[PDB]
């Protein structure tokens, strides 16, 4: 039950719009979450359902919801905390992870 | 072999181990997914507030990571790392 | 023993939640002791009564009778909107054991945490 | 959700006893499930019933009742089979609105899950000796 | 057969939405089962309901009934507004053909997305 | 809208099958519309009547009413012509109240048409299978 | 427990055949299961019937069997005659779990003995 | 036919054990047969009876086990509970000999079925 | 003759078609605009999901493009190309 999202952000800019996407290959959903990378540390989730924003973070991303696909938006980059993000769903039994960027 | 403890309600919660499985502590009821019970079947401590991967199979494929996951109560708010 | 701060710590879901509670007498004329929450409101404090039952002369049979009470805030000075409160009623004959007695408590405290209660509960799934 | 057997780990005072527990269907007359020991004469074991209720004309606000049973047996002097002496009775009823979310009824679940290992209980319940 | 999640897709105005259901057990009174949906909620769940009922020595007919409900939602804890509720009640005659009552069933579903019908319900013109 | 002749395609367990119904007015009695089968005796086709209903001093809600039947009739030995055997009703009965809009509506119509192909009713209904 | 479709295989005269069985659920009235076979029209299927009680217990489990034939004056076909059948067994709330597994086992294997499948074939009493 | 000594086994909740019956001839008083174990006590015996009639027939097989503890002040065992069980075939004039072998395999092959091996097994009704 | 196949319910809706027509794929009520029946008279099939049409006159004014719309439900909310 694999998903897929858009690598290489490589985004050197502050006021950025990315909005890295996670495409979910079954049309269940409903249940998305979504990690962070630290540089050389352990990983901290960011929101827990689609878009309710787990605490712990600035009030600046959101998990978007659309028709049979997902994105996480950015509102305008700090420079910093941006090497790695993952995707991943918990709808199904067999969990997966999302790879890239 | 692999292990961690924790400070929350050990009991009454999931241990997520993915780079795969989940157990519920108390009636303990396993979980595979991905591969076959493969290298990573598991078992849970109640009374230590711990769980154990034996980790048979020593061959190459489990090099570099494995995370220990906190999962809470079977269906949402979940995967507090 | 009497009455302290009980204190429930990993309480809730995701096993975070923790409760304080504080004393607050005890009724003299049903012999029913009282606890509560530390907000300053009279109606929207969270409850818990204990009591027991000597035998009388009608009854010869100990009662021991628990009972917890949690309002609800709805903000529209906050209101009450929703009760949902649950008791607990133990029945005892004069000889009963300790090891008896202890055994029923325990074993009703592991059972209602098992799978079974809590998706009846949660999701009021009749089993 | 389905019956299976239910095991009960770390039980009694000394916290070293185990209890093993077989479903025994569910009576159609009421709409009651029950549990049952592993292996006992169908006049001693532990019963353990439970049952939720929709609302009706009456009652509007949902209902869960679950009771148990611990009868004890002594063996009579010079008797053929043991006979039923004692019971020990455990009431639990709870009451939840139509609105309630599970939040509420999860929290009333666990903190009544742990009150009964709080000290003040325990000792009301072993020697009953009141507050 | 027995209950599982039962989901439909492509359902709706527009012909988009998707609708997922969860087993919650049958009652064994009335001989009764059980639908509802994913919401945490007891009183603002969709509920699907399908029973049968054996011939008695006063019906001597076999019926099916199937009885759907929606609710609504309005924030003012949410609450519920209005009611939408329907019901479908098949009778068959003990020497009911498996051809007639399957063919009873699809062309009740096929005229149900008539025009005529699409026109009855969703503006309630009458015919 | 107006009363014509209303076709249903691939109809029966296999698919296969057709069905050709023609108006037949309204009742001006009670305000119920129906249906016929094209070609049959008057006693043997397949009526299938509609009909809403405004509110009046009591049933304030909005309702719908269908009833449809399906009389098979077998030709006795040696008989002048058929006789009706058998009968096999369904009643589907809506209610919405006066607030409810078009999109509650729509979404209870298309979720009974999509039910009926679900492999649980199919079954339950084919067979009479309870869960 | 929980009444699921069993498929009871290779029996009868030849033992070549085999049946399915599909639940048909309890009725409130009495507390009586019910499974029965989907093949055919309603009137003319197999159906049987387990009954559980409470207290001495009575396990009751009946099985029946109709045969049909095609009258000429009448399409439909109609019963002809019905083959009874009726286990009652009985027991005391004493009896163990092995003790009552042995009424069980030995009737399920008495009745493969040439003795009763003689004397339930050709209605032949033994001498 | 003629009462001959019949060895079913491989029988029992663990089905290692096995028993022998020994016939003990038919009364003409209602044509009852008899079929018994000649280990023990007469007292503590277990019985068998297969009472074949004349008429529609009925075919009717009673299996009974007694149990016995040693009472304490009389030396010789006595009957503590009695195990029944009770088989009561029914058949037609017309009935043929297939359809009559149908109701015996089934009855055969569905004791040794889950459903019933747990509905006699532990006394738990089916839901 | 220009086809096309979708992935939502394609019974219940309208198949556009403009550079005209419009048809609902059960019960198949055709409905003609602008010009005459002309070139651009059409057909549906339920069961394959698709509509088709033949585009007799194959004269000239047809040249560069067809667009394939979609409609949902009659009345409103529709035009989802």
């Amino acid at each position: 039950i694999q998903m897929t999202q858009s690598p290489s952000s490589l985004s050197a800019s502050l006021g950025e719009r990315v909005s890295l996407t996670c495409r979910a290959s079954q049309d269940i959903g409903s249940s998305l979450n979504w990690l962070q990378q630290k540089p050389d540390g352990t990983i901290k989730r960011l929101i827990y359902a689609t878009s309710n924003l787990d605490s712990g973070v600035p009030k600046r991303f959101s998990g978007s919801r659309s028709g049979s696909d997902y994105s996480l938006t950015i509102s305008s980059l700090e420079t910093e905390d941006f090497v790695d993000y993952y995707c991943l769903q918990y709808a199904t039994s067999p969990y997966t992870f999302g790879g890239g960027t | 072999i692999s292990c961690k403890s924790s400070g929350y309600a050990f009991s009454s919660s999931w241990m997520n181990w993915v780079k795969i499985g989940r157990i519920y502590p108390e009636n303990g009821e396993t979980n595979y997914n991905g591969k076959f019970k493969g290298k990573a079947t598991l078992t849970a401590d109640k009374s230590s507030r711990s769980a154990y991967m034996q980790l048979n199979s020593l061959t190459s494929e489990d090099s570099a990571v494995y995370f220990c996951a906190r999962s809470g109560y079977y269906f949402s708010s979940n995967y507090d790392f | 023993a009497k009455l302290e701060t009980v204190t429930l710590g990993n309480i809730g879901k995701d096993g975070k939640q923790t409760l304080v509670l504080n004393p607050r007498g005890v009724n003299p004329t049903n012999g029913v002791a009282s606890l509560s929450q530390a907000g300053a409101v009279p109606a929207l404090e969270k409850r818990v009564t204990v009591s027991v039952s000597q035998p009388s002369r009608n009854r010869k049979n100990y009662k021991v009778q628990v009972k917890i009470q949690n309002p609800t805030a709805c903000t529209a000075d906050p209101s009450v909107t929703r009760q949902a409160y649950a008791d607990v009623t133990f029945s005892f004959t004069q000889y009963s054991t300790d090891e008896e007695r202890a055994f029923v408590r325990t074993e009703l405290a592991a059972l209602l945490a098992s799978p079974l209660l809590i998706d009846a509960i949660d999701q009021l799934n009749p089993a």
